[PDB]
């Protein structure tokens, strides 16, 4: 909204970045590194092949990387004697490195306004099941 | 007449609308389609997951066009619906013309014309559901497994899967499924099934179906309490 | 101008004169070239045929309508098709009718009602097909050129495709040769040889590029190839 | 002849609601404000006449028509939209229930045929919908008295007063106070009027002002009884010198 | 919109000339006219070890003397296929004789040269643009041995030795030298096979490779999976020389 | 201000070679012919061109033949990947 | 914006494309002045004169539909020929289907809804035409309906037309407000044609003369047009005063 | 504005671009004119010359509807043949049905509403070009041109196309010539002349002489083209007065 | 993605749904909430009405409760005007199977033709979906009650308590926590208007913005019993059920 620049800025823009690859040669010390969301709207120009030799993809974590990084957050938490950490790690299905660490936020927020030392399992499994689901719980039409 | 049929023909020659189409597969409900020696069976994923639904008055993805041929597919039920009732119609019109029973081969290039016909013609959307047909030849207990796909083209295969994980899924069949030596022996064939259901649901019961289909004109639904029978065989595996 | 006005047939220019017409004739440049010419006697026409590699066919530019009558495509090949086909039908029509062959003057009014068909209309792919129609009555040799716009203009002679300046100029030396010949189609035949090579760049002289076909008061239409083109080439 | 997406009915607001009734229940409401009232022995409707240029005759328009007189009608939406709905509104009302059943159409049936036609004109591309809003008034033997209302939108539902317009906001206010179901047909008329008089103040007399009435059978509008059984006209028309009587009275 | 109601500034149009991007992306299809007889040759591309290629077929039998090797998508190639064979059979009804293919080429381009919806006198079965290429073959008692190319777009070509497909230009440079006229029945099948798995990155088997030969003798003959691997092992045998 | 005609071009084509070394065979009223509508600047490209021919070559003067040679190239809508055609 | 050409409802709830259909009824700039006498009426059209190479006779925005019916129109003469071929038409089948003389409400009623009904198409563009017909009914005597382009029609004392039409109906409108009638004295339908002249020049303030004007007459059981000779007859009585 | 876009919209002038522009188109093709006499009319139309390779005098663009009367027409060419082959099938109907020749009023009438047919519709295009016709018909001589936009009035000559002004300066003066008019005979020569003049400015490319004309008191209300020695003597007396 | 193309139904977006189809159920949930109860001595059906004004007459009309036959009884949550000709077209194919076969039509019949309807304006045509919530409520004897949904959609699923327009996720929330699986009559009852309740905006929930229908075979003494129930009984029920 504030900062727009038309159409003609899309070609001084992504333009601009090719140049400068592209207008000088340098051996051994500039590395430049693109990263975004989707790179294939962009421009096959912008791409520069022959610069960037290696393509890599993001896939989520596995079942077996979680406890990994469940273990650090929770490393400083009490935990019940009725928690188990392999059944958190059961329960995520396709979630990020954030969705781990949420559920620990609200899971403890919980606790902390009701004023308790060690987190009950009761707010472990409430906040694995309302972090699954809350923008889209359905596809809205069909099956898919 | 509405429009020409599909516009810009897309730059790759496949067109974003048509694979559209065949992306909905990596979604939805997982069905894993797979064949032995003396049987074909078509598993099917329906999720229970949503409270007070039930499950015994709502039909699976497997659907009879022949008495000796089953169908299983895995998209929207509304698209389906239509490419159940227009193969049923040409099944009893193929047994009223030519007084012969459904041919499995025949039955699969009447039903993947029905999309083509569709997605050729125009001001008709192409379907987004894929289709497995499954069924045995007549005078024949050999099972033959093919799939008709949105785009309007058909293929065979030994073992395949249509839902979400489908590359994971498709690494199980090829690494357990043999098409030289497929397992002879029923049991084999729907416990491996199952399993090939646990990477999608979850370790859950009521959303695994298994249909098994016997020749002579012989189809039977395991109960779920028999389907409870071969996961708890496969929990036990898992130790060893 | 792409898309905005005259993006359609429908929609016209600010000055009134629709680009989609210039457009259709850059369709028969990018084709093969066509030399024809006729006179009191016989009719010549001198299509080139091209192709892609040694081992592909070369494509025959000349269709035979009726026995007495011929024409060449240098323009698109689905549109002559639907056009070869409909002249062939009033061809039949005015045997079946009428009883008398198809003018060739009244063969060009009929088909340039067609080709503003899609122009009037929504849809459809407008005719910018060359099409040099000849043919023998008791009029005489007659040649009609017909128009992407849809326009038929009767010409001596006259050339269609890539750089046809080329061709249409030696007919201007010639303007007084072909037409006093009369009875002798030798020299119509060499006239449209040395036409059609001050257009082309010199890529093939070959006897399976230059196609003739003469009608006339004794022979009627006939497409000559390979040695019988060989003896002039 | 169809030409691409000419049938197009894509037009659809964020919130869900088809944008096209938005639109028309705006133009209705700034409109001329009708109103209507069902009372306990009687159905009376009114409405103001267009003034527009000064030599117009109040004779040629008439904003409450006939379709077989059970039935009242008023309009305070389109003007050339009522006379093309009433002409298709016949010839389905005889076609469907006349040439079937020869006899006067039903209040319920009729309503629900006239909802039919505003759904086609939103159901087929390219037609824009009726901006129309119809008050069906009328008396059957089943149902008794029976006021209904049918919005641009396609549906309908039964009213016992209410009023469309400019003033429809404050006269549903009005209608809440000064009206209650106990009061009778000769009690709704002098509502009618007061209620209808508030929206425009200009000209207050009959001229601009058309008021029409169901009550029970006149054996005189029928114009022949041969049939002491055949009930006569329920719809009367009242003449606008004889509104001015009721207004001196007023 | 850019479509064939539109017509492009420079004298061309988009829809159409996009579609040879599906027929460079298509699979690999050699075949070679000689005087014994063409032999066609495609590569079904198998995916997996659980794909049938005995029922997936790219090489589909229009007639006993006359077949056709299908290259691209298959959808749009079906529906020519049952045209060629309705006309194939309907020429047979008003005549009962060996039809020329070029004749039968050119039946089944007047229904592929057309498309659309809207026409003012007449119908239109078709409907959008296809992106498939076929290569007809077959024998007559005219001209011997043709081999033809399938274009949607323009008018059909005859080729002596044609390839499309993803190998489409790097076979074309071969056709244009190993090709002679003298070529025999052997040699043909073998320089096939040759070309086949240069421009092919997998093995060679009978799985992935299906070829078959148009005669006056035996007509269409399909070469089974026993047979084509006789094939390859003669290939085998000339390279391991070579 | 259009497309100069024959006999101008030949008048233009003329007057940039006077500078150059030829043998005096070259006949422009033919080259005025084998230039198809050009302009002003497409002209003095022919007189350009035409020494580059016989520069590389090692020609001690230009014949007729690097005129034509210099005049023809694609541009256009040569070099075809389109279908259709036929 | 695209608002503009929909067809549809626009974002104010009301159609642009209706308001457009009266830009082209001032193309002509034509005032039109038509009153409702007793036994007749009079209908007077303003005649454009072109240059010396058209014919001023052949030029005339009255046409004749039926007997005793007639038709003005102020708008695109192109467009009212296709519109008067539609009310000619329903004219003759009326009396087929019927067999009495067709009323100038009812031909009123059905050139408006024909004219609504290329509104609501999304092909067929609507008449950008005015159409006022007039003639002589047999049980409501002289009557003017002057349909809008859209569809609506309405009765009038005396209709007008044109950018002065404001000048025509203010000036008719204290005249019918002294009488307290709308009808015209002298039943004789010859002194009524010059009754109208004289409302029409001292409105316009311009004296028009037999070639700037045309006079359409309606009288019971015959409809005709006076020619040069007759409208010039009648500026000469009203000369004389 | 975005009014010319879309075809049959209406603009804020009251008329659409594509109307305003087809009247336009006609100025780009050839000048035709007209002159109408007491007892029938005269049709002088143009023809340019491409190149030295155009056969003189076969094309013509003079079109006759029936044998009463003729049809001329301006602009694009194919624009214009197609409303005359409208018009022939809609000339042999009224034959047909009523059994009698078509006047020349009503023969406008038919036409009007097919042209004004294709400013309607959106998918069908409308008519860029201008024509004009006459003849002799029950009710005389009468002269009547086809504006692309569907009006037609009575005209007592017709000029259209670039020289369409050109040609009014002349046409004009027939009336300061005699009151009662030219006859027909007189008006062929006059015809010829006004071509020569108003191809002043368009003497970058050549031009071919066509006239025809219709008379009840010489052919007896038939069409015929000239061609003898009537056209020699037209074109010798244009030739004297442009010196 | 990056532009929100929604023209022609035959366009596809990236997330594989039509922007036509993205209003259709968020237009019913704007409208009032249609819950069915499907138990095992019947079924009970409950929804609420959108119409706010005291004007309007509620106890002659029912804008989301309609009768199909004398069996089948479904609920309509959506626009009300585009439903009118699928329910006349449901009543005329549940009459063909009558006509034909001389018999009751079942609810598989009936919702497969329906199903169809909804998917004709969007495969072919380039006409536009009417959203509508169909719930239905029959009766058959092989499987004894059956309760269906039908979405906008073409498809059926089968629920034995199911919760559609306004508030749907809160709604289905407490029909969840007090299903029972005994689930009699007069407990389907009181589970329906205590929804209803904390569901509505309005704490007091007047008889006339309700809509009760019950299909039952356990009625007084014992016998099958079908009923309409007008507003005026429904006034008792919410002083016996504890509302008022």
């Amino acid at each position: 909204d504030s900062n727009s620049g038309g159409e003609r800025e899309i070609q001084r823009t992504m333009l601009e970045l090719l140049n400068q690859l592209d207008g000088f040669d340098d051996r051994g010390d500039v590395k430049v590194i693109m990263a975004t969301n989707k790179i294939e709207t962009l421009d096959p120009a912008l791409i520069r092949p022959g610069r960037i030799d290696r393509k890599i993809l993001f896939e989520n974590p596995d079942l077996s990387t979680k406890k990994k990084i469940l273990g650090i957050h929770t490393s400083k938490m009490n935990l019940s004697e009725d928690v188990n950490l392999e059944t958190l790690v059961t329960t995520k299905d396709d979630l990020s490195g954030a969705d781990i660490q949420a559920m620990c936020t609200e899971a403890g927020l919980l606790a902390l306004r009701e004023r308790r030392m060690q987190v009950t399992a009761e707010d472990f499994k409430q906040a694995k099941e309302r972090v699954m689901k809350n923008k889209v719980e359905e596809n809205l039409e069909g099956l898919y | 007449g509405y429009d020409r049929a599909l516009s810009i023909f897309s730059p790759d020659g496949h067109i974003f609308q048509v694979e559209y189409a065949l992306e909905a597969v990596k979604r939805g409900t997982c069905a894993v389609g797979v064949k032995g020696k003396n049987c074909v069976v078509l598993g099917c994923e329906r999720r229970s997951t949503l409270k007070l639904q039930d499950t015994r008055i709502t039909p699976s993805k497997v659907s009879k066009i022949d008495s000796h041929v089953v169908l299983s597919f895995s998209g929207l039920n509304a698209d389906s619906r239509i490419l159940i009732e227009k193969a049923r119609v040409e099944a009893q019109s193929h047994r009223l013309t030519l007084e012969d029973p459904v041919t499995v081969e025949y039955l699969t290039r009447y039903v993947a014309g029905v999309q083509q016909r569709y997605t050729q013609s125009g001001g008709v959307r192409p379907f987004g559901v894929s289709t497995l047909i499954a069924g045995f030849d007549p005078r024949d207990d050999e099972p033959k497994l093919y799939q008709t796909e949105p785009s309007g083209i058909y293929s065979s295969w030994s073992a395949q899967t249509i839902g979400r994980n489908s590359k994971t899924v498709r690494e199980f069949l090829e690494k357990n499924y043999d098409r030289k030596e497929p397992p002879a022996t029923v049991e084999e064939c729907v416990k491996l099934t199952v399993r090939s259901l646990l990477e999608v649901v979850q370790t859950g019961a009521k959303n695994i179906e298994i249909t098994v289909v016997k020749p002579d004109s012989d189809i039977v639904a395991l109960s779920s309490e028999e389907i409870n029978q071969y996961v708890t065989q496969i929990e036990q595996e898992k130790q060893e | 101008f792409r898309n905005n006005y005259d993006g359609d047939t429908v929609t016209f220019s600010p000055t009134g004169r629709l680009f989609q017409v210039e457009y259709a004739l850059e369709a028969i440049k990018q084709g093969s070239v066509t030399v024809g010419l006729r006179s009191n006697t016989h009719a010549v026409l001198v299509a080139l045929k091209r192709n892609a590699d040694e081992l592909s066919s070369y494509q025959k530019k000349i269709i035979k309508c009726d026995e007495h009558m011929g024409l060449s495509l240098a323009g698109l090949a689905p549109d002559a098709r639907v056009l070869s086909n409909y002249l062939r039908q009033q061809c039949n029509y005015s045997s079946l009718v009428f009883n008398r062959k198809l003018a060739v003057e009244r063969a060009g009014h009929l088909l340039c009602d067609k080709a503003q068909k899609n122009t009037q209309s929504y849809g459809g792919r407008p005719y910018g097909v060359g099409l040099l129609i000849i043919g023998y009555d008791k009029s005489g040799a007659h040649l009609l050129e017909f128009q992407p716009s849809g326009n038929v203009t009767e010409l001596y002679g006259t050339a269609i495709g890539a750089r046809s300046q080329g061709a249409k100029t030696y007919l201007e030396r010639t303007l007084d040769t072909f037409i006093k010949i009369d009875g002798n189609p030798d020299e119509l035949i060499k006239a449209g040889v040395e036409a059609i090579s001050q257009s082309l760049r010199d890529e093939s002289l070959t006897v399976d590029n230059l196609s003739i076909a003469i009608v006339g008061k004794d022979t009627p239409f006939t497409i000559y190839d390979g040695e019988a083109v060989a003896k002039y080439i | 002849m169809t030409d691409r997406y000419s049938f197009s009915l894509t037009t659809f607001s964020p919130s869900g609601k088809l944008g096209q009734i938005d639109y028309a229940l705006t133009a209705v409401k700034q409109g001329v404000t009708s109103l209507g009232i069902k009372a306990t022995n009687g159905v009376v409707i009114a409405t103001e006449k267009k003034s527009s240029s000064p030599l117009a005759m109040s004779e040629t328009l008439s904003k409450v028509s006939l379709l077989t007189p059970d039935i009242g009608a008023v309009y305070s939406g389109m003007g050339p939209d009522y006379r093309v709905l009433v002409d298709k509104s016949r010839k389905v009302a005889h076609t469907s229930y006349k040439r079937i059943y020869g006899e006067y159409p039903p209040t319920k049936l009729l309503v629900s045929e006239v909802a039919k036609i505003m759904q086609e004109a939103t159901q087929s591309g390219g037609v824009r919908p009726f901006g129309v809003s119809l008050l069906i008034a009328g008396h059957d033997e089943f149902n008794g008295f029976s006021l209904y209302q049918v919005d641009p939108s396609g549906s309908y539902f039964p009213w016992k007063a209410t009023a469309i317009g400019k003033g429809s906001v404050a006269a549903k206010t009005f209608l809440e106070k000064r009206w209650n179901d106990e009061l009778e047909l000769e009690d709704a008329i002098h509502i009618a009027l007061l209620t209808l008089k508030e929206s425009v103040e200009g000209e207050f007399n009959g001229d601009t002002i058309e008021l029409a009435i169901i009550g029970d059978e006149n054996p005189d509008l029928l114009g022949y009884t041969g049939i002491p059984t055949d009930k006569g006209p329920r719809f009367r028309k009242l003449t606008s010198q004889e509104i001015n009587d009721r207004l001196e009275a007023l | 919109d850019r479509g064939v109601s539109t017509f492009s500034p420079e004298g061309r149009l988009f829809q159409v000339e996009y579609s040879l991007e599906a027929i460079k992306l298509g699979s690999t299809a050699i075949g070679i006219a000689t005087k014994e007889g063409v032999v066609l040759g495609v590569e079904k591309r198998a995916t997996s070890p659980l794909l049938e290629s005995d029922s997936i077929e790219k090489i589909v039998e229009i007639d006993r003397h006359i077949g056709c090797a299908m290259s691209g998508l298959t959808a749009d190639a079906r529906s020519m296929i049952e045209h060629a064979r309705t006309a194939a059979v309907t020429h047979n009804l008003y005549y009962d004789e060996d039809i020329n293919v070029e004749s039968l080429t050119q039946s089944v381009c007047d229904l592929a040269l057309r498309f659309g919806e809207g026409a003012s006198g007449e119908e239109r079965l078709m409907s959008r643009p296809f992106g498939v290429a076929l290569l007809i073959a077959g024998h007559d008692a005219d001209d011997g041995y043709q081999l033809f190319h399938a274009e949607p777009s323009g008018t059909f070509y005859r080729y002596n030795a044609k390839a499309i497909g993803s190998g489409s230009e790097g076979a074309q440079a071969e056709l244009l030298n190993e090709w002679h006229s003298s070529l025999t029945l052997k040699e043909a099948e073998l320089l096939v096979l040759k070309i086949l798995k240069q421009v092919m990155e997998e093995k060679l088997d009978e799985n992935n490779a299906q070829l078959s030969c148009i005669t006056k003798q035996d007509g269409f003959k399909i070469y089974d999976n026993e047979k084509t691997a006789e094939l390859i092992k003669e290939l085998k045998e000339k390279e391991a020389a070579e | 201000f259009p497309l100069p005609s024959e006999d101008s071009r030949a008048q233009i084509l003329q007057i940039h070679s006077r500078k150059m070394t030829t043998d005096d065979d070259i006949n422009w009223q033919e080259l005025a012919r084998s230039t198809d509508e050009f302009n002003g600047a497409q002209l003095k490209a022919v007189t350009v061109e035409a020494g580059m021919i016989a520069l590389r070559n090692g020609q001690s003067s230009v014949k007729h033949e690097d005129f034509v040679e210099g005049i023809s190239e694609v541009q256009a809508r040569k070099s075809k990947s389109v279908s259709f055609y036929a | 914006g695209y608002d503009r050409h929909i067809t549809i409802f626009s974002p104010e709830g009301r159609l642009y494309q209706v308001e457009y259909a009266f830009k082209a009824t001032n193309q002509t700039n034509i005032n039109s002045l038509a009153v409702r006498g007793k036994d007749c009426t009079v209908v007077i059209s303003q005649k454009k004169v072109p240059d010396k190479l058209l014919d001023p006779t052949t030029v005339s925005y009255i046409f004749c539909i039926s007997r005793t019916i007639g038709m003005v129109v102020n708008g695109p003469i192109p467009d009212a020929r296709n519109a008067a071929l539609r009310a000619k038409a329903e004219a003759a089948e009326f009396r087929y289907k019927y067999g009495y003389d067709m009323p100038c409400d009812v031909l009123a009623k059905r050139m408006a809804n024909l004219s609504q009904i290329y509104t609501q198409r999304a092909y067929m563009r609507p008449l950008g035409v005015i159409l006022t017909f007039v003639s002589v009914d047999e049980e409501l005597g002289p009557s003017i309906y002057k349909t809008d382009p859209a569809g609506y029609y309405v009765g009038y004392k005396a209709t007008a037309t044109g950018p002065k039409q404001q000048e025509i109906t203010t000036n008719l409108e204290n005249h019918f407000k002294k009488s307290k009638i709308d009808h015209i004295n002298e039943e004789s339908w010859e002194k009524v044609v010059e009754f109208a002249i004289t409302h029409m020049i001292d409105a316009l303030g311009t004296e028009f003369s037999k070639n700037d004007l045309e006079v359409g007459v309606a009288t019971k059981d015959k409809f005709f047009t006076l020619s040069a000779e007759n409208i010039e007859e009648r500026l000469v009585a009203i000369a004389e005063q | 504005t975005g009014y010319d876009l879309s075809n049959s919209v209406f603009s804020p002038d009251g008329r659409n671009f594509q109307v305003e522009y087809a009247v336009k188109a006609v100025e780009n093709g050839t000048t035709s004119i007209g002159i109408k006499c007491n007892d029938g009319v005269v049709f002088a139309v143009e023809k340019l010359i491409t190149s030295k390779l155009l056969v003189p005098q076969k094309n013509v663009k003079i079109q006759v509807v029936d044998r009463h009367i003729g049809c001329v027409y301006s602009g694009l060419i194919p624009d214009g043949r197609h409303l005359v082959n409208r018009g022939r099938e809609e000339a042999a109907s009224f034959k047909k049905l009523y059994k009698t020749p078509i006047p020349i009023p009503a023969f406008a009438d038919r036409l009007g509403q097919y042209v004004q047919a294709h400013t309607l519709y959106n998918s069908v295009r409308p008519f860029g070009v201008s024509t004009i016709f006459g003849g002799v018909d029950k009710n005389g001589a009468h002269l009547y041109m086809l504006e692309p936009s569907g009006s037609y009035w009575g005209y007592k000559g017709a000029a259209t196309g670039k020289g369409r002004q050109s040609a009014k300066a002349e046409l004009e003066k027939l009336v300061d010539h005699h009151p009662e008019g030219l006859s027909a005979r007189e008006a062929v020569k006059q015809a010829a002349k006004i071509i020569y003049l108003a191809h002043e400015d368009n003497k970058e490319k050549d031009f071919e002489l066509e006239i025809s004309w219709c008379s009840l008191s010489e052919t007896n209300g038939l069409h015929k083209f000239v061609k003898g020695d009537l056209l020699q003597e037209a074109i010798d007396f244009a030739q004297k007065e442009i010196n | 993605g990056s532009r929100r193309y929604d023209s022609r139904t035959t366009i596809f977006s990236p997330e594989g749904r039509l922007y036509q189809v993205e209003y259709a159920l968020e237009s019913i949930s704007h409208a009032g909430t249609a819950i069915g109860i499907m138990a095992s001595d019947g079924i009970v059906l409950a929804a609420e009405r959108k119409v706010t004004s005291t004007l309007l007459e509620q106890d002659t009309s029912t804008e989301k409760l309609y009768k199909l036959n004398d069996k089948i009884a479904v609920a309509v949550a959506g626009l009300t005007a585009d439903a009118e000709i699928l329910i006349n077209t449901a009543r005329i194919h549940a009459q063909n199977y009558l006509k034909t076969y001389n018999e009751d039509i079942p609810v598989e019949i009936l919702v497969r033709r329906l199903s169809d309807i909804k998917q004709g304006y969007t495969q072919h045509g380039g006409l536009r979906p009417f959203g509508v919530s169909f719930i239905y409520a029959g009766y058959d004897d092989r499987y004894g009650y059956q309760l269906y949904t039908s979405n906008p959609s073409g498809n059926y699923t089968g629920w034995k308590a199911i919760s559609v327009g306004a508030n749907t996720s809160a709604a289905q929330t407490l029909l969840q926590m007090d299903y029972k699986d005994d689930m009699k009559v007069d407990d389907a009852i009181e589970l329906a208007l205590k929804t209803l309740s904390k569901t509505t905006d309005s704490s007091a929930l007047t008889y006339d913005r309700l809509e009760f229908a019950t299909i039952r075979k356990g009625a007084n003494d014992g016998e099958v019993y079908q009923k309409i129930f007008k507003p005026q009984e429904i006034k008792d029920i919410l002083v016996k059920t504890g509302i008022t």
